[PDB]
């Protein structure tokens, strides 16, 4: 069966019916009926679906070969992670508002990765975000913290 | 079967519990479970009162890395009364009085110098050869490798030497002899060869079934594997976990006639006792190090007994143990 | 511009070391780093072979003071020698001896 | 009889049983070669020994498992005129041995002048020595402290409660019997390891016995009153009562109401206070009877390895000079505080009290292993073996301060001895009704 998603500028992408099966929330709404007419999506973006539904593709093209390895995966994942910043981003938002486990885990992976060995200096400047503690509250939260400084 | 036939019962039943303990003590990975060691082995506390001869008391030499040294002597024949903690320093009496110093064996990894085993063979060495004996408690790899063992005893070695109540009436200078057993051996050697070149002047060394080794496997390790209590993959595990970690057997410390360690020719090495037990399973290494020196143009005298195996100076109920004391007499009392 | 939920979902596969890091960068991280599930999860990362129950320890632990001051006393210390050992059942007595203690230490008449 | 040469060297091996052996040594050896890593690793974390000197009764429980005087000197180098010291303090003694009067204050008043120039721990032992021996002519918050500056007290404490824990595993109703309530540090990690254990958190009874109040106020209630709400805050039954008694001696069996033995397991702990009683005729053997016909689970009993209780005062002196002030060289590492600076306090005043108050007043009085078993063994008390639980459990505890240096658990005989390297200090042991 072949399914019809709806971006929400307007692009239509055509999915293998098992690939949809892999987002539990459009099971779900499979089995709840309307949606044979059509899957539209508010908030979701036509390059970031796009890009999820590869990464779905071939995940399930893979397992069902293997039912019929880990390594080219590996590979895969490795080789679908040169991005940027912010496309990471609307990616982590997009796994979240379809719930799609593995590649929400693979994400948080990455970013967790990236900040893997930092200080509070290195990350505020990884992600220019505002330090808004006071110098009392700041000596406090590094005082509780200064076996991690050693 | 075999082990059963080469030696008597007591020193059958105490290697193959050492044997059994040390097994289940290991760890593939690396990592050595101190605790337990420390709960089954069996020590020993000093006491100043005379015993057959022998008091004893630990000296804290060095507090930074609590470098310990156990030090026993005769008893005194002109105070009836038990020595008194200000009368345990006295200097001694005679002339020539010698001052042997010991390192224990074990691997790098069992045992102290408060251990039992060696408290009774410092005893006999001090009742036999009648001089001082000094313990050195060096720090024990895998928690601590190379090269803390040599500079323990390099330490130990200048404290001895910087004495004043352990000296000699004819010269007014300390006749020291260095002495060791299975990894004291190696000890000893590496601790005589830096003094070698520092200024102490060494008398003599008493290796006891040093502990040498390389990369290439001899012909007593292949035949020999599992047969006195003795096997090759120990062998391993405890080169691996004293050498640093990316390092082979050929290193200086491990194999001292290598391409790369320095040739003793030339340098000043004294005299020397190499025991070569003929049933271990590294005799074809200890005996190969005993060429080195003598093609490297120093005295040695070679002993090899052709039905010994390990552990045979720790009971005296064979005829080894009394042939390798008299040796040793006759060699620290020439 | 990053919410909570996915910042625990980020943080929850991150060590001891760089949480304990991260807690100081900022508020929305600093509150974020408290919440004592990634830090039962830290402390029960190596804790095989119990012998009771993860929800009665849990609500032991909860009741004597937590988990950040269960790892950041004695665990650390404990630890600062040999970093890659696994923590048996021992080391559970021995810290939670040690922070029943301190709660009575602190405990008032 | 027991072989010569194994005796000497370390081990308790019948000259009946040594082919016994042998041949479980061999079967052992191969079953462990049969096996593979999983096997070592079990016996490496999993199970416990006890008494490894005896080979026989260890490998037969190896093998069932896998397949179901002395006095002891440490000289520091840390002296250089601590000979005239030494010399001084040994002259004092016997001038006050000899009944001459004006020779030992003229001693005591060198001993000050040559005491203002030392450094270190010598001058403390010294100091607190020399008012010692005045006083003795003229005759003629302290512990919290302590116990927050020193493992003895915490490493005493952590041990007993693995015994008492090892001897109640599966029983139901638990009562405790403590001669020494003091502040009550002891049993918040009891109730917690009773709390997490498998079958359930049985039923807790304690009954403490403490000193009558110098200030006439109320400590064990405000004990009790912290121990129920921690308990109610942990989620287990408890039972408190406090009782105050001068010495241990007014103490019997029916002013504690105990319950019948067939329904409940009782323990007696004891941590620096059984040799308090040696100076009444007939104390000890007193409480030691009674003891008896309480007929416990397990006696826990920690003291201080040493003889004090010597007749000749020459003796005392030097014992325990020597023992003191190897104790006050252990502290001069730490840095400088509140609590150390009590803690030498306590020791000082501990010190004088030795050797300027005699007769029954003397409480200080302690013994060795030997002579506490020796003790024992009179009166129908048999040892208990402790494990290596409670060795790694001292170890960690010794490990968490200080990078775990100096001081040191020994094995020896069934008992624990904390000691600083190689000089034995704590001596923790526990015994059972023969
Ligand atoms: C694993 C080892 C190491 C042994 C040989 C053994 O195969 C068995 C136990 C060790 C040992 C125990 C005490 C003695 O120091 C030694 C020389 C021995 O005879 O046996 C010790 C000897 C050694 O340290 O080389």
């Amino acid at each position: 069966k072949k399914i019809v998603l709806k971006s929400s500028d307007g692009e239509s992408f055509e999915v293998e019916e098992a690939v949809a099966l892999e987002s539990q929330t459009i099971a779900h709404m499979v089995e709840d009926d309307c949606v044979d007419n059509g899957v539209p999506l508010p908030n979701v973006t036509s390059k970031i679906l796009a890009k999820v539904i590869e990464y779905c593709k071939r995940h399930v093209e893979a397992a069902a070969s293997k039912a019929e390895s880990d390594d080219d995966l590996k590979a895969w994942d490795a080789d679908f992670m040169k991005i940027d910043q912010a496309t990471l981003f609307e990616l982590i938002l997009a796994a979240n508002y379809l719930n799609i486990k593995n590649l929400l885990d693979l994400t948080c992976q990455t970013v967790a990765d990236m900040i893997k060995g930092k200080t509070p200096e290195e990350i505020r400047t990884t992600f220019n975000i505002k330090n808004d503690f006071t110098p009392e509250e700041e000596e406090e939260v590094r005082r509780e913290n200064q076996w991690a400084f050693e | 079967i075999e082990s059963r036939t080469v030696v008597p019962l007591n020193t059958w039943v105490l290697i193959s519990n050492f044997k059994v303990a040390y097994n289940i003590l290991r760890r593939p990975d690396g990592t050595f479970n101190r605790h337990l060691a420390e709960y089954l082995d069996r020590k020993v506390t000093a006491n100043a009162n005379p015993v057959d001869g022998v008091f004893s008391f630990d000296v804290l030499i060095d507090r930074r890395i609590n470098l310990l040294s156990r030090v026993y002597r005769p008893a005194y024949a002109d105070q009836e009364q038990p020595p008194s903690i200000l009368d345990l320093e006295k200097p001694v009496d005679g002339d020539i009085v010698p001052v042997i110093l010991f390192f224990h064996g074990g691997s790098f990894a069992h045992s102290s110098a408060n251990s039992a085993i060696y408290d009774t063979l410092c005893r006999r060495l001090v009742g036999l050869c009648k001089c001082v004996v000094v313990s050195v408690n060096y720090r024990r790899a895998p928690e601590n490798p190379y090269p803390c063992a040599y500079d323990d005893g390099w330490i130990a070695l200048n404290w001895v030497n910087s004495r004043s109540w352990l000296k000699s009436k004819k010269d007014s200078k300390v006749h020291i002899f260095l002495a060791g057993d299975s990894s004291g051996g190696n000890i000893a050697h590496n601790v005589a060869l830096r003094a070698g070149e520092s200024g102490i002047d060494v008398l003599g060394n008493i290796l006891l079934n040093p502990m040498f080794g390389g990369n290439e496997r001899t012909e007593s390790e292949k035949s020999l594997d599992g047969k006195y209590f003795v096997t090759v993959r120990d062998r391993d595990w405890y080169w691996k976990a004293f050498l640093p970690e990316g390092e082979d057997r050929e290193h200086p410390a491990c194999n001292p006639f290598s391409p790369r360690g320095k040739s003793l020719e030339g340098v000043s090495f004294p005299k020397s006792l190499v025991v070569v037990a003929g049933l271990d399973l590294i005799r074809d290494w200890q005996l190969a190090y005993a060429e080195g020196l003598k093609k490297a143009g120093q005295e040695v005298k070679l002993m090899h007994l052709e039905k010994a195996t390990v552990g045979f100076y720790l009971l005296p109920n064979n005829n080894h143990f009394h042939n390798v004391m008299d040796e040793i007499s006759a060699f620290v009392n020439a | 511009n990053l919410d909570e939920n996915l910042v625990y979902e980020v943080l929850k596969h991150v060590d001891a070391k760089t949480l304990a890091m991260s807690s100081c960068v900022s508020k929305i991280w600093h509150k974020t780093a408290q919440d004592e599930r990634l830090w039962e999860l830290i402390c029960t990362r190596h804790w095989t072979n119990i012998g009771c129950g993860q929800n009665q320890l849990r609500s032991v632990v909860l009741a004597l003071g937590g988990f950040r001051r269960l790892h950041s006393l004695y665990l650390w210390p404990l630890s600062k020698p040999n970093p890659r050992a696994r923590f048996g059942k021992d080391e559970l007595k021995l810290t939670l001896s040690l922070l029943s203690i301190r709660y009575y230490k602190k405990m008032s008449f | 009889m027991d072989d010569e040469l194994l005796a000497v060297l370390g081990y308790k091996v019948r000259s009946s049983e040594m082919a016994e052996v042998a041949l479980k040594l061999e079967q052992l050896e191969t079953m462990m070669s049969n096996v593979q890593e999983d096997g070592l690793s079990h016996l490496a974390t999993d199970t416990v020994h006890y008494n490894p000197s005896e080979l026989y009764s260890w490998l037969d429980n190896m093998l069932s498992e896998l397949n179901p005087s002395t006095r002891s000197v440490i000289l520091v180098d840390s002296q250089e005129n601590g000979v005239r010291l030494v010399h001084a303090l040994m002259a004092c003694a016997e001038a006050i041995q000899q009944n001459n009067l004006t020779l030992a204050e003229a001693l005591v008043k060198q001993i000050g002048c040559l005491a203002v120039s030392q450094a270190g721990a010598m001058r403390k032992v010294a100091t607190y020595f020399a008012e010692a021996l005045a006083r003795r002519i003229y005759r003629l918050t302290l512990q919290m402290h302590f116990y927050e500056t020193c493992p003895y007290l915490k490493f005493a404490h952590f041990t007993a409660n693995q015994a008492i824990l090892e001897a109640f595993e599966g029983k139901k109703r638990v009562h405790v019997i403590d001669f020494s309530m003091n502040q009550g540090l002891q049993w918040p990690a009891l109730m917690q390891a009773l709390a997490l254990r498998e079958g359930g958190p049985p039923t807790f009874r304690l009954t403490g016995i403490g000193p009558p109040a110098p200030d006439n106020s109320d400590h064990l209630h405000e004990v009790g009153c912290k121990l129920a709400q921690l308990a109610e805050a942990i989620h287990v039954e408890f039972e408190y009562r406090g009782f105050v008694a001068n010495s241990l001696a007014d103490l019997d069996a029916s002013m504690l109401e105990l319950r019948p033995s067939d329904t409940e397991a009782v323990a007696v702990n004891s941590v620096f206070e059984l040799h308090k009683l040696l100076g009444r005729p007939g104390g000890i053997e007193k409480v030691l009877g009674v003891v008896k016909q309480i007929k416990p689970v397990i006696f826990t009993v920690v003291e201080q390895e040493s003889n004090h209780n010597g007749p000749v005062f020459l003796d005392r002196f030097t014992e325990s000079l020597h023992y003191y002030s190897t104790l006050f060289d252990s502290l001069e590492g730490v840095p400088n505080s509140q609590d150390k600076v009590m803690s030498e306090v306590y020791l000082g005043k501990q010190i004088c009290n030795l050797v300027a108050c005699e007769g029954p007043d003397r409480v200080e009085r302690h013994e060795t292993l030997s002579q506490w078993g020796n003790r024992f063994g009179s009166s129908g008390l048999a040892p208990a073996h402790l494990g290596s639980n409670a060795f790694k459990q001292a170890s960690m505890l010794l490990s968490v301060f200080n990078s775990g240096q100096g001081y040191r658990v020994e094995e020896s005989n069934g008992c624990l001895m904390l000691g600083w390297h190689t000089r034995p200090l704590i001596t923790t042991s526990a015994w059972k009704l023969s």
